[PDB]
């Protein structure tokens, strides 16, 4: 029986913002932040401005709000960095900072001579060579630019057969730490795609069960 | 009695053993002792996460060997005001290390485990994982001046 | 899941008051820390990173 | 001299070698939970209640009397839990159970208990007062 | 004048008595024996039994336990004991649901403290 | 020239037989300056629907928890069930990779990683200028 062997790379891009709170997270928080203050002994600040305020009170009959204030100016003069830098966009689906909550994998179409595959960056390596190995090899070639990845474990993640003679694909994880990505305007159709999108997108059964192994988050 | 069927019927000393090299054997890769360490600015936060990893090492039947915190380092800001030619002391920050020492671990469970940390980081939390070394040991422990001006006068 | 153990207080008996000050670094990205003297907002300088020519170089753009 | 055990030893099941891989009960209350579960069996060796008048043990009672009321017990069991089910839904029961003010219809409760299980209960305290080893032996 | 069970003092807890109080706490249940020195069952009070179930919300609560404590206090006037001892851990003498349940066992009749025994 | 040397390896043994205490935490030990501002601290006196609303909240968080500790053991679950498949189709195909697998790269000793952060971070930032100086005790 005439086996091939195949590896594959699913590459994680760690979100850059904290996801928003749940509603009922809100009221905790809110909860928590009450029951702190109500706990906390004092502060330097609110204990010299209520000192300052009583010194007042008294001398009239024989600073800290100035330094709020400052504070408060400042930073409303500050403006922040935009957390949605994806709906103004509303177009790129390829880009690398498109989602910043949540975590992106890559996936590159393919049209071979008998399949039209929307297929997850795959290998193919000689018995001389070894699965992690050919995984970097894949990510420094069919990537033509600079990565940083982070590989995870040494072992696998996933493992699909297909019966025509047989072949394997062994899924790797690694993680992306940073990247500078060459030529973004080039035909190789590259995609970032989160979860949902990642469900909406792949047709197989086989790569249909990468969200299996895969952070839900 | 020595003779009778029931002899050692109260033997318990059996029972309760109370009186590290990495193990690399290639397929039951069962290394040494691990540092987790939790950097943050949050001493709130910090210890929240390390409580979390190591509840989650207890339900994940990790044997832990230690959890334990670092000396606090307190940087202070140094500003430039405006104009230049100036230095003022804007605030005091003070970073806190909350280590997780735990015991043995393979490559397999080694990489699930370190995916559901990195999947449950917490904001402005530095993770490490290194192995145990004797910097590593000796940084809980304060400098020996005595020692280190007698080594002097050894060279 | 990055929300999984941020809802949490001090759990000591004696502390000062803190505050949710949003303290930002280096590279443009802000994170919360709970910290006295509630300034609304923290920045992080530098004058190490580089040596003496990148050094003499900010000197003079400034 | 050494002799065989006359049966199972009675901690011989767990394993001697790795015992910090072997999970451990921290809790007395825990311990004094399985002390007590292992007491009541019937050891092979000379116990306590072999002495001091265990009741020759096992005894097959004579049963006198009218068979159990024949109750459907899948019924029986939805009516309960949806009994249940509406006691839950309440607030007001919520409120008291946390506020710690909540009261019981005494009354109500002795008429179930002697309406499902105090024939049970009747029957057993007969036995520790000894009516049926005077009346039928 | 019944011989009471003096003995052990090294183990807990000391058998010198002719009927005993056993509280056990479950996760879900809470259920109250009065048990004889051979150990038999004289009455017991549970939250497992439909009277009980039916007309009390969350078992497991302090006023769950000065419940049963209520309705086995009544059962033992009903049965006719009215002297049982009562030996808890110092953790569970100090808790709010067997301090109330002990309350209500000695507003509902029942005394703890077994009489000396005449001759002992 | 001897006698400097027998003394000195003295020191270091009496020095060496001594004790390796660690530094007192700053963190478990509380500040002098802490004990003056407790008495003047008023009372909060919470009201009955503050405490109604408070118990709902933590009943509320508490089953909000246990299901989120449910869903992700679930989920690690899914993952070390795909993960030992994996490994079994592995161990079928071919012993030699199984092996190399079942090790771990010397590349994961010092891994090192950081959460996210509350805004994203902004192109073209200038901090203006600043030192740094350590104050911690030693
Ligand atoms: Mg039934």
């Amino acid at each position: 029986s005439p086996w091939r062997l195949l590896g594959a790379l699913c590459l994680q891009r760690p979100p850059l913002v904290t996801k928003p709170l749940t509603p009922l997270q809100e009221e905790m928080a809110d909860l928590l932040q009450q029951i702190e203050i109500e706990r906390s002994l004092y502060s330097d600040h609110e204990l010299r401005a209520l000192d300052e305020a009583q010194q007042l009170a008294k001398k009239k009959s024989d600073l800290a709000q100035d330094l709020e204030d400052m504070w408060e100016q400042k930073f409303l003069h500050f403006k922040l960095g935009a957390r949605l830098t994806e709906a103004d966009k509303k177009d790129d689906r390829t880009s690398l900072h498109r989602k910043l909550d949540r975590n992106l994998i890559l996936l590159v179409r393919e049209k071979l001579g008998d399949q039209d595959i929307w297929m997850l960056p795959q290998s193919d390596w000689q018995p001389g060579e070894t699965l992690r190995q050919t995984a970097e090899r894949t990510l420094a070639t069919l990537s033509e630019n600079n990565m940083e990845a982070k590989f995870l474990g040494n072992a696998p993640c996933g493992h699909y057969k297909f019966k025509f003679l047989g072949a394997k694909v062994f899924f790797f994880k690694a993680l992306l730490l940073t990247g500078d990505f060459s030529q973004a305007g080039k035909k190789g159709h590259h995609v970032w795609v989160s979860k949902e999108e990642l469900g909406d997108y792949l047709k197989p059964k086989y790569l249909a069960q990468v969200r299996r192994f895969l952070l839900d988050l | 009695y020595r003779s009778k069927p029931t002899h050692g019927i109260g033997r318990y000393k059996h029972l309760v053993k109370a009186q590290v090299r990495p193990i690399n054997l290639g397929t039951d890769y069962e290394y040494g002792v691990l540092n987790i360490h939790l950097i943050a600015y949050d001493m709130a936060l910090a210890e929240s996460y390390a409580q979390y990893v190591h509840n989650l090492c207890n339900h994940l039947a990790i044997k832990v060997e230690e959890s334990y915190a670092m000396p606090t380092k307190t940087m202070e800001v140094l500003q430039l005001q405006e104009q230049g030619s100036k230095m003022f002391l804007d605030a005091v920050l003070t970073t806190h290390e909350r280590v997780v020492q735990i015991s043995g671990l393979s490559a397999t469970f080694a990489e699930i485990f370190l995916e559901i940390i990195h999947s449950n980081l917490p904001e402005g939390v530095k993770l490490s994982v290194r192995e145990h070394t004797e910097e590593d040991f000796k940084g809980r422990f304060k400098a020996r001046p005595e020692l280190e001006e007698l080594l002097a006068k050894l060279n | 899941d990055c929300n999984r153990a941020l809802l949490t207080r001090l759990h000591r008996q004696t502390y000062a008051r803190l505050y949710p000050v949003l303290l930002v670094k280096q590279d443009g990205s802000t994170i919360h820390i709970r910290y006295r003297e509630p300034r609304r907002m923290l920045t992080m300088p530098v004058d190490l990173d580089s040596l003496s020519p990148e050094e003499r170089r900010a000197r003079f753009r400034k | 001299r050494r002799a065989a055990p006359l049966g199972p030893m009675p901690n011989e099941d767990i394993d001697v070698s790795d015992l910090e891989r072997l999970k451990k009960y921290r809790s007395f209350d825990r311990y004094r939970r399985r002390a007590e579960q292992e007491a009541r069996k019937p050891h092979w060796w000379r116990t306590y209640r072999e002495h001091f008048g265990e009741e020759s043990g096992p005894k097959d009672r004579v049963d006198i009397g009218l068979p159990p009321p024949k109750v459907s017990r899948t019924q029986q069991l939805l009516e309960r839990k949806q009994a249940l089910r509406e006691l839950r839904a309440n607030v007001e029961e919520e409120r008291a159970a946390r506020l710690q003010t909540a009261r019981i219809p005494l009354e109500a409760v002795r008429a179930e208990w002697e309406r499902t299980c105090g024939p049970y209960h009747k029957q057993r305290l007969a036995e520790y007062c000894g009516l049926y080893r005077d009346l039928f032996h | 004048v019944a011989r009471k069970e003096r003995g052990w003092g090294t183990v807990w807890p000391s058998r010198e008595f002719w009927h005993r109080l056993r509280v056990i706490r479950t996760q879900h249940h809470i259920e109250a024996l009065v048990e004889h020195r051979n150990g038999q069952v004289v009455v017991s009070a549970s939250t497992r039994e439909w009277a009980i179930k039916k007309h009390l919300y969350s078992t497991r609560n302090v006023v769950a336990c000065e419940s049963v404590g209520r309705v086995l206090a009544e059962r033992c006037l009903e049965a006719g004991i009215n002297f049982m001892v009562y030996h808890p851990t110092p953790w569970e003498a100090a808790s709010d649901s067997i301090k109330r349940l002990q309350h209500a066992m000695t507003e509902g009749g029942v005394v703890l403290r077994e009489p000396r025994r005449i001759y002992e | 020239d001897q006698a400097a040397k027998d003394r000195l390896k003295k020191r270091i043994r009496r020095l060496e037989k001594a004790s390796q205490e660690l530094i007192p935490i700053e963190d478990f030990i509380t500040p002098v300056k802490f004990l003056n501002k407790e008495r003047q601290r008023p009372p909060v006196e919470l009201p009955f629907e503050e405490s109604e609303r408070r118990a709902l909240l933590l009943k509320r968080w508490s089953l909000y928890k246990q299901r989120e500790h449910e869903m992700e053991r679930s989920a690690i679950r899914s993952l070390l069930e795909a993960q030992e498949e994996a490994l079994q189709e592995l161990r079928l195909s071919s012993p030699e990779l199984h092996a190399e697998a079942t090790k771990r790269d010397p590349s994961l000793f010092p891994f090192e990683r950081q959460g996210p952060d509350y805004t994203p971070p902004i192109s073209d930032y200038q901090p203006p200028e600043g030192r740094y100086q350590d104050i911690t005790k030693v």
